RNA sequence: ACUGUGAAGCUCACACGCCAGUGUGGGUGGAGUCGUUGUUGAAAUACCACUCUGAUCGUAUUGGGCCUCUAACCUCGGACCGUAUAUCCGGUUCAGGGACAGUGCCUGGUGGGUAGUUUAACUGGGGCGGUUGCCUCCUAAAAUGUAACGGAGGCGCCCAAAGGUUCCCUCAACCUGGACGGCAAUCAGGUGUUGAGUGUAAGUGCACAAGGGAGCUUGACUGCGAGACGGACAUGUCGAGCAG
RNA sequence: UAUAUAGGCGUCUGGGGGGAACGCGGGGAAGUGAAACAUCUCAGUACCCGUAGGAAGAGAAAACAAAAUGUGAUUCCGUGA
RNA sequence: GCCCGGAUAGCUCAGGGUAGAGCAGGGGAUUGAAAAUCCCCGUGUCCUUGGUUCGAUUCCGAGUCCGGGCACCA
RNA sequence: AUCGGGGUCUGCAACUCGACCCCGUGAAGUCGGAGUCGCUAGUAAUCGCAGAUCAGCAACGCUGCGGUGAAUACGUUCCCG
């Protein structure tokens, strides 16, 4: 839908921690992203989902 | 001779419905699932060593056991094989998965 | 791997067949193919195990479609009896239909034939027309707020960078000289203080730059939050600062 | 119509109907409320049908309870609320 | 939401190692002159993307435009 | 064929526009679709020579010469006059 809600899940865990949009035309592949992660307590990558 | 020949119930046709099998346990191999989804092995026949070629085939099986596709659906094993160069039959049964050499 | 529990060699039958020719069994004899084989997408058809395509058989399970039969059930078809009176009813028997039809429970359709109801508000009377939420300006009377079917517009998105941070730069317009080249493309010099530009309406701002360029990155975080703005309520808005 | 049955005679014993309220078993609305209405309520009410008794229905665990060796048929009151 | 069918030349339509045919258009034939017969041409991203295979218009996956039937009590 | 270079002749004059000579370059073309033309004997097929026009030729055209010289005609069934 263009602009879809995807959520980006930690790599270590696989805690579903942040919702956000993305452009699914302009960034057709799976975002990757660093981000601050509560349950292991340190930044770890995250994947979408 | 004799050898594994496994029958995978998976649809080789979809992509992510693979299997890529490689074990090494003596007592390197590689497997693929085939156009029928068959899958390929290294075993020996009845008139051979009894807790050698067993003990060596648990190895094979624990890796396309972890190996099983998600979106798989129905018996995974259906049918095993360990017939020898001429001798018919001599088919194992697939419900042992557990202390296979006994 | 096969070979006198008899191959090649011939000859007999059948199957498909594009007769390209292979496969199966039969009769005489008596020792075969085969491995690097030579073109190869890929190798030998030495053989073997699993298996696809269609066509063949078999057992066991399993669903339908038909044709009969009489005995359930059905007949407002005939004749007797209860019955002296009876086109009611019941019984007996003959003649037809027959596991169908009818009915009970479950289930899918058509169903104004019937029933219960809905069919907004504003509005210079009602209807037709137009409007209903959010954002910006004027009316608006120099704090905030302020109506009319008063005057103008925009929105129901977009950007993985057009976000964060560090460093650097000054536009638009005009004049003059230059191959195509022209009012207007790329180049050089000069005047030039904001007249350019800020994703997108308008307003308030921004040249100190919030405008232009480049390097590294994900704070487009987690637990919180003194003090306030605004308000019938429900909503809404700003925020220093502490820790990871 | 044969076994026999339906039926036909004779004789004894019962029934029918009425009543104000209370009872038990069935059938069962709408006005109204929801500020509209269909689920829902009104309400198992109004009304109707079948039957009683001086009362009726229920009643003697194929029950509660929760590790306490607890209660011990049913009915009706007050709390639990 | 679920299950089928369609997308191929200017137009219409057939199809694991071939992209084909009729109406079209063009040049040349036959005729005193035409049509139809003839011959020869150019016409094509096989809806758009990726997957398997030495190789896909053909098998698999996603998406776009369509069409039919059955579902749908914030 | 095409093209580069160097030459000969006529013409006052070879750029648009002559022929010929030499050196090099070396395209298509592997017998030609539907269709279509000529010929019955010195003919068709083939080979060379001369003339007109004319200074020079675009002549592979036109008019004549001679050399070597074939196959076939069942018959009006069909097209044209
Ligand atoms: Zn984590």
């Amino acid at each position: 839908d263009v602009r879809p809600k995807i959520t980006l899940a930690c790599e270590v865990c696989k805690h579903r921690n942040y919702i956000t949009k993305k452009n699914r035309r302009n960034d057709p592949d799976r975002l990757e992203i660093k981000k601050f992660c509560p349950n292991c307590g340190t930044h770890q990558p995250h994947k979408e989902s | 001779t004799v050898e594994v020949a496994i029958r995978l119930g998976v649809d080789p046709r979809k992509a992510d419905q693979m299997v890529r099998g490689t074990v090494n346990l003596p007592h390197k191999i590689n497997f693929r699932v085939d156009k029928q989804a068959n899958l390929h092995f290294i075993i020996g026949k009845a008139s051979f060593d009894e807790t050698k070629l067993a003990e060596n085939y648990g190895a094979a099986l624990d890796e396309v056991l972890r190996a099983k596709p998600s979106s798989s659906k129905g018996r995974y094993l259906k049918k095993v094989t360990v017939s020898t160069t001429t001798g018919p039959g001599i088919p194992v049964d697939p419900s042992v998965t557990r202390n296979f050499t006994e």
